[PDB]
């Protein structure tokens, strides 16, 4: 029938795609999620959007997925759609491995997903995937990288970006404090706790309210570990002792 | 110029002496008249005080008890809203005042005196009567059947009623004009409005939507009461979509108010009511919406479509609007019409304005061939992005 | 307010098809005159800048070495038709071995004209009628013939047709200047006189395309040099 | 599945989807293209960089083939879907015909891919426009431009996308044969044209040249700042014709 | 020159008039002419009497009689008395009846409208063009649609072309539509009516068309007039529940506007200016060429324009020396001249929490960070 058709794959009089534009606004409500590049590895930080006293944790992370041995990504938006896109990624990256018998390059993994996100906006009449992702990765053509895809099907490399709740406020704080080069992984974790603390309206962060996962290179293999609560709790104390010594001017 | 600067001094000051003495020997202001003729009026007003029947308190007859009896009696219903049995007039023949007729009575002994001027009720309806606008039948292009249909059914039967009764027919009453917005449904009616020289009463569709239940229907009722008296009228319901609806039930009385007003309009052009001899124009732009019982012949006998003009029309219409402005020698008006796709007459009005504008913007005194192709680009291409004609054209 | 792609107007004919006709009145002008000497097709390019190459515009295309064509309307939609015409004429040459009658080609192109169909077809059928009218002029065994084919699938033979944004104007000036006893040099000169009134800019050697198809030749488009010679005479 | 008719005829005789996709082009970025005699220069205005992005992933000048490059302006999403199919086509043609693609032919296929999408069920139009640029098998330069409709013309010079009506007005007067007589004069013609519609100076114009039988070089930011100094130097030595 | 050659005859006209009046007063009753007139005028306050009852003229009878409605609503067929301008007797008009005789002594009063005090404005909007930064196309078609035809009505007449009738200003919110409205209200010195598009929806049914009828009438009484309609979207998008019949009643309100904007009733010399930021949701028939003729659009400012705006609000201030205007502009992006003034205003305020007058480079950092959360939060 035609009465009950939404027509989700059709232009506006203005020159937009309304469904892809609304999907953006649905991402402005998900948890904050930022990523910072360094010279000595790269790290994703995301705040746990769902927290509670009864809620449990069973998995190494509730927002960070491992797509390969060398790549992880964080999602933002409709959690249900995120269980779909992260399963196609894993399957893409093994299908690459099954031919060339290498680990897939960082850039290609993304575009290959963005052909699927982009297909849905152009024909078939399904609602688009309402998810944006950050991909931290490592390959042998560019070293560490960071990338960000949209429900449109646009992606870009970044050196430090943010997606989801209060993204524009994070990025304003990164433009100022982030140096081109000159970033060690110790320094990036200082910037990541400071930026996260400013876009979230809680008095202070807690090792049980965020998740910081790094991606380092140690011994020619990639390592992707998620900081325990003790490792993050150190970072939170060293930031309060930089706010106590950020009143020594008066 | 000391001579003529001196002339300018007393050309201001002396004309001011003129006004000064005019006021010294007439004197007017926040006074009700010019005070020049009413000084004698005053001495007729001292005869208006002697006029003791005046003031006369106005009421309405409702019921005649006896008429053949030597002593007619009436039942007057006055405005204090107490009712009196009264005598007949003291001179006016008792044949003149029937029941219903509004009639003025004396206030001391409620003696009926002066028959009226009935149907006061017309207060808003009063203002629908017209005073001839400024457009004629030459200012309209696409003069095909379009305008010759309409004259035939609305203007010719009022100028030459002898040739329709000699043949033995009866010409048709109503005429529906409908077309995409800006194609001369109103223009073609602004036209017939003055040339007709017969009473012309146009109502604006929205002005019959009232506040109180069935006040709208009253409005319509009073409108034809007034038009039946004035022998041979037009009524021109402009843009009827309000009160143009179509019956339908669903939910809680949707449009049940407006809908009922329409039934009254329907009912008075087709009920029993023979009705005098009043023609009726209705110019919608959305005929798809009108109720079938409002649309079928015998209430709206001839439907005139105002389709978008063709090539030949356009060429005609450019001449009708541009002839009035200064244009260089050789304007291919036939090329500005190939260059228009399906355009409204009102799109071409706009083109000519802007060809004038570029000539004004650049400080030249004459629009050239370039100025049109440029202004025809601006007004059609750009502004066509948000045109009515595309979408509004299916409801047509 | 939405309806199907296959709705009849209560009037009596197909909404879309009645519309696709209006898309012609936006297109360039083409004029075809049929003679006993051959067919000529003249169509104005209508360049929009001085920066455009007045040569990568193709509004006369060869269908075979004896069947020309001229498009007016949305020249983008012709791409699909022209290529069906060619592969039609070739298949007819690969089986029956012999040229194809001009009428038969135009019939085979017109069978696609009504073929849209929102559903109950392939995931590949057209969705909307074609936006383009054609002038197939060729020479076969009946001598020269010129056919006109619009987006209604109704094709018909003409002695001289004009289409486009000067269909009304030019068609009336063909009726006064056409007659059976012409030669090809009279026609090419007759059409460019009609085509010079209905254009918007001056008639150069870069503002038209001429082609002819003659019994004793192939389809032969006139180059920028040969055009100078017939605009000199006018 | 989803057999619907997205693009149907207006009653006015247009196609509203292909006319709306025209607006998704106008919300794009300016790109120009002038063709010299041994060199073809297309520049895209705005790298779009925010001092955090890489300049390696925001590029809007891809390369279909070896002699064929293409710049676009519209929805970045759609453009990548066309460019892909174009690169496939550019190799499918080397297999079946020995020569490399000419620049006309890889265009007629990009256009014909965009036309089919405005006349098939389920699909909205591609919301991109394109400058296909290259050299033939004869050293000839070529510059083609497509649009959502799926029409294509050659040009000598051209601009698409945002602010392209203004840039076409500057190239009418400035494209002569007193310019584009050298490789240095043709690059300076492009930059001088984007400087009219960029509001941040020259440090915001990515610019790629292609030269005869060599491959596409993207000019690093240093060379572009050198050329922008020669422009601004030349508007102070026009003070020798005002005195 | 000639104008006094004309005077020399105008005076003689008056001197003659003086002959007649100066002699006929003394022929009347050996007294001044205004003293005889004053004998009569006091005698007319004898006829007139005191008090004077206000009433309603319902209808006129040609016979110089009229049916009026006193306070009670009781109608009276009275007589139209001495010293009355019958051209001030339209239906609905307030009349002065004799408290005792009930005869229209007349409409000797300036009956007032309380709707014109709402619609008209006796403004002096400080913002003139030249305070609108860098939107310059916008600043002109307008002058060609409103201000210029009142200053120089000889250009349009000389060309032979009607001046264009109404404009629509439309664009993203904040860009400067209402700021252009302020500019042209200032200058033209035509009567400037102003009604927001929302005010065209009120509780009781039917008033929609009525308010719309009486808005133009006001603007016609005062011609030459300008009728601006700020945010005409609100008529057709946001609703308020108060109205009955829902969307159908919204339409008939619009259809009234739509008529009395073109219609049949031969109006004249009332410009129209419709602002909006959703233009794509307007009944096309409303913005049909020949109803509204020019659609100025207001795009977000450029970068160099966005700098002239941020340079214009800061001009009344004193900025500390470390303030780089060009770092705060580019810092954010996609600013409306409303957002620019919002960053200027906030920071200047931070300086007033400290009791200074130097907006420092840090006042703008706190500010810019409190208008960005403002734009980021509450979305
Ligand atoms: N055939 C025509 N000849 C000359 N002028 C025309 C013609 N058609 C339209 N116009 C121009 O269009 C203007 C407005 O037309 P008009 O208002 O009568 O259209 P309409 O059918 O009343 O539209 P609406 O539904 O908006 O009331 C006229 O003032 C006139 O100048
Ligand atoms: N281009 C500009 N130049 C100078 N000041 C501007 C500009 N644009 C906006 N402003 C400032 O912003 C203030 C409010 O803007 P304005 O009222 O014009 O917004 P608007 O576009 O009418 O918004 P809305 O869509 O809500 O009506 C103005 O008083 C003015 O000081
Ligand atoms: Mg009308
Ligand atoms: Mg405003």
């Amino acid at each position: 029938s035609r009465r009950y058709d939404s027509r989700t794959t059709i232009f506006s009089p203005e020159g937009r795609l309304y469904q892809v534009e609304y999907a953006m606004e649905a991402i402005g409500h998900a948890g904050t999620c930022l990523g910072i590049l360094a010279n000595d590895g790269v790290l994703l930080a995301a705040e746990r959007r769902n927290i509670h006293k009864l809620l449990d944790e069973v998995f190494f992370s509730e927002k960070i997925y491992k797509l390969n041995e060398d790549m992880a990504c964080s999602v933002a938006g409709i959690t249900s759609d995120a269980n779909v896109l992260t399963n196609e990624l894993r399957l893409i990256a093994q299908r690459y491995l099954l031919q060339y018998q290498e680990p897939i390059p960082c850039e290609q993994l993304v575009t290959a997903l963005c052909d699927i996100k982009q297909a849905y906006t152009q024909f078939g009449g399904k609602r688009p995937f309402g998810v944006s992702l950050l991909y931290i990765g490592w390959d042998k053509h560019y070293g560490f990288q960071l990338y960000q895809s949209d429900p449109s099907g646009n992606y870009g490399g970044w050196k430090a970006t943010c997606i989801g709740n209060n993204s524009a406020a994070a990025v304003s704080m990164l433009k100022q404090d982030y140096k081109e080069g000159e970033m060690t992984l110790k320094s990036a974790l200082a910037l990541a706790i400071k930026v996260l603390n400013k876009t979230m309206d809680v008095s202070k962060l807690s090792a049980e309210k965020v998740e910081i996962a790094t991606l380092t290179r140690e011994n020619g293999k990639t390592v992707i570990r998620v900081l325990k609560q003790k490792e993050v709790e150190q970072l939170i104390k060293k930031h309060e002792e930089e706010e106590a010594k950020a009143e020594r001017e008066k | 110029q000391s001579t003529y600067s001196r002339q300018i001094k007393q050309v201001e000051d002396d004309i001011q002496q003129l006004l000064k003495k005019i006021n010294e020997l007439t004197g007017i202001k926040e006074s009700d008249t010019g005070l020049a003729p009413p000084a004698l009026w005053d001495l007729a007003a001292d005869k208006q005080t002697l006029q003791s029947e005046q003031p006369l308190q106005v009421a309405r007859c409702t019921k005649i008890i006896n008429a053949d009896s030597e002593d007619p009696k009436y039942i007057i219903n006055v405005k204090q809203f107490a009712k009196f049995v009264v005598d007949l007039s003291d001179q006016v023949a008792p044949t003149d005042i029937e029941e219903g007729m509004r009639v003025g009575v004396d206030r001391n002994k409620y003696q009926i005196h002066i028959p009226l001027p009935p149907k006061i009720d017309p207060t808003v309806t009063m203002m629908q009567v017209e005073e001839k606008p400024d457009v004629t039948y030459s200012d309209v292009g696409g003069c095909k059947e379009q305008i010759e249909k309409l004259r035939e059914v609305v203007e010719t039967p009022l100028l030459h009623p002898e040739r329709f009764v000699n043949l033995g027919i009866e010409p048709p009453k109503g005429v529906l004009l409908f077309g995409p917005p800006g194609t001369g449904k109103t223009l073609c009616a602004r036209a017939v409005a003055n040339r007709t020289d017969a009473c012309f009463i146009r109502v604006i569709g929205s002005e019959l939507v009232q506040k109180y239940v069935g006040e709208g229907a009253r409005m319509v009722r009073e409108l034809f009461e007034m038009a039946r008296t004035k022998k041979a009228c037009l009524i021109f319901f402009d843009e009827i979509d309000a009160i143009g609806g179509a019956r339908f039930d669903d939910g809680a009385g949707g449009d049940n108010e407006v809908q009922r007003t329409m039934l009254e309009l329907i009912n008075q052009l087709d009920g029993f009511d023979p009705r005098g001899n009043i023609k009726v124009l209705m110019a919608t732009n959305r005929p798809d919406t009108l109720d079938p019982a409002l649309m079928r012949p015998g209430r709206l006998d001839r439907k005139i479509e105002f389709s978008l003009p063709d090539l030949e029309g356009r060429t005609h219409i450019f001449k009708i609007h541009a002839r009035s402005m200064s244009v260089e020698r050789d304007i291919r008006f036939e090329l500005l019409a190939r260059l228009c796709p399906n355009s409204t007459g009102a799109e071409i009005r706009s083109v000519c304005t802007e060809a004038g504008m570029f000539a004004i913007r650049a400080r030249r005194k004459i629009a050239t061939e370039k100025d049109f192709l440029e202004a025809v680009n601006k007004v059609i291409k750009s502004y066509a992005k948000f045109s009515a004609t595309p979408r509004y054209m299916t409801y047509n | 307010y939405d309806r199907g792609v296959n709705t009849f107007s209560p009037e009596g004919r197909l909404f879309q098809v009645e519309y696709a006709i209006e898309a012609i009145k936006l297109g360039s002008t083409a004029i075809g005159i049929q003679t006993s000497e051959g067919v000529c097709l003249a169509v104005e390019k209508r360049i929009t800048s001085p920066l455009m190459e007045p040569s990568s515009i193709e509004k006369i295309v060869e269908i075979d070495a004896h069947i020309g064509c001229a498009m007016s309307g949305l020249i983008a939609d012709a791409k699909t038709l022209i290529d069906k015409a060619r592969v039609e004429t070739q298949n007819h040459w690969f089986t029956y071995n012999e040229t194809m009658t001009v009428e038969s080609v135009t019939q085979a192109v017109s069978n696609l004209a009504l073929q849209f169909g929102e559903e109950d077809a392939d995931p590949g059928a057209m969705s909307r009628p074609f936006g383009v009218a054609l002038l197939f002029g060729g020479v076969d065994e009946k001598g020269p013939q010129l056919f006109h084919m619009d987006p209604s699938g109704t094709f018909v033979q003409c002695d001289a047709r004009a289409i486009g944004s000067a269909s009304e104007g030019a068609q009336s000036s063909l009726q006064e200047v056409y007659h059976k006893s012409m030669t090809l040099k009279e026609a090419i000169k007759s059409s460019l006189i009609i085509l010079k009134q209905v254009m918007e800019e001056k008639l150069n050697a870069t503002n038209i395309e001429l082609a002819t198809v003659q019994p004793g030749q192939n389809f032969h488009m006139f180059t920028k040099e040969e055009l100078e010679e017939v605009i000199k005479d006018i | 599945s989803y057999d619907r008719a997205i693009t149907v005829f207006s009653p006015d005789g247009h196609l509203f989807q292909v006319e709306y996709a025209q607006e998704a082009v106008k919300k794009g970025s300016t790109a120009v293209g002038v063709r010299g005699r041994d060199i073809v220069v297309l520049g895209v205005e705005k790298k779009s960089v925010a001092k955090l992005q890489d300049e390696r992933t925001v590029r809007k000048i891809c390369a279909l083939d070896d002699n064929v490059c293409m710049a676009f302006a519209g929805l970045t999403a759609d453009a990548r879907i066309v460019i892909n199919r174009a690169r496939v086509e550019c190799q499918s043609h080397r297999l079946t015909v020995e020569d490399p693609v000419t620049v006309e032919y890889i265009t007629r296929y990009i256009a014909s891919l965009k036309q089919r999408y405005t006349q098939s069920n389920g699909r909205r139009p591609f919301g991109i426009s394109a400058l296909i640029v290259g050299f033939d098998f004869d050293g000839t330069p070529r510059l083609y431009q497509t649009d959502p409709s799926g029409t294509y013309h050659a040009w000598k010079a051209n601009a698409i996308g945002r602010g392209a009506k203004s840039v076409r007005e500057f190239l009418e007067k400035n494209y002569t044969d007193e310019a584009i007589e050298t490789d240095d004069l043709t690059i300076k013609l492009v930059i001088k044209a984007l400087l009219e519609v960029v509001q941040s100076g020259g440090k915001n114009i990515e610019l790629a040249v292609m030269r005869r039988d060599q491959s596409l070089k993207i000019l690093n930011p240093e060379e572009i700042e050198k050329y922008v100094a020669e422009i601004e130097k030349e508007k102070e030595e026009n003070e020798k014709k005002k005195q | 020159t000639q104008c006094r050659l004309k005077l020399l005859k105008l005076e003689r006209i008056k001197d003659y008039l003086l002959m007649e009046e100066e002699f006929i007063r003394n022929q009347e009753q050996m007294k001044p002419l205004e003293e005889k007139q004053e004998e009569e005028r006091s005698k007319v306050d004898d006829l007139r009497g005191t008090p004077m009852s206000v009433g309603t003229l319902e209808e006129i009878i040609d016979d110089n009689h009229a049916i009026v409605s006193t306070s009670v609503g009781s109608e009276h067929y009275v007589s139209i008395l001495s010293f009355v301008d019958k051209d001030l007797l339209e239906p609905g008009c307030s009349v002065l009846l004799n408290h005792k005789v009930h005869a229209v002594i007349g409409v000797l009063m300036d009956d007032t409208d309380p709707l014109v005090t709402v619609m008209k404005v006796e403004k002096a909007p400080q913002e003139t063009y030249a305070d609108i930064g860098g939107l310059d196309n916008q600043i002109q078609e307008i002058k060609e649609s409103v201000e210029l035809p009142l200053t120089h009505p000889e250009y349009y007449e000389e060309m032979g072309i009607k001046p264009p009738k109404g404009v629509i200003l439309y664009g993203p919110p904040g860009t400067g539509k209402t700021l252009l409205a302020k500019a042209v209200a200032n200058q033209t010195s035509a009567t400037f009516l102003r009604v927001v598009g929302s005010e065209l929806i009120q509780k009781y049914l039917g008033d929609g068309p009525k308010l719309v009828r009486e808005l133009f009438r006001v603007a016609e009484e005062h011609a030459p007039s300008i009728v601006f309609i700020d945010e005409i979207d609100a008529i057709g998008t946001k609703r308020y529940d108060s109205n009955s019949g829902g969307e159908r009643e919204i339409q008939r309100t619009m259809l009234e506007l739509l008529n009395q904007l073109d219609g049949f009733d031969s109006r004249g010399d009332v410009k129209v200016i419709m602002a909006t930021n959703r233009i794509e949701t307007l009944d096309p028939a409303l913005i049909r060429p020949g109803r509204i003729d020019r659609k100025i659009e207001f795009p977000l400012p450029d970068e160099k324009t966005k700098k002239r705006i941020f340079q214009i609000h800061t001009s009344r201030m004193t900025l500390a020396d470390d303030v780089t205007l060009d770092d705060l502009i580019m810092a954010k992006d996609d600013l409306s001249g409303a957002d620019i003034k919002a960053i200027c205003t906030e920071a200047g305020l931070m300086a007033l929490r400290e009791r200074r007058m130097k907006v420092t480079n840090e006042d703008f950092k706190k500010s810019k960070e409190n208008v960005l959360y403002k734009k980021q939060e509450g979305t």
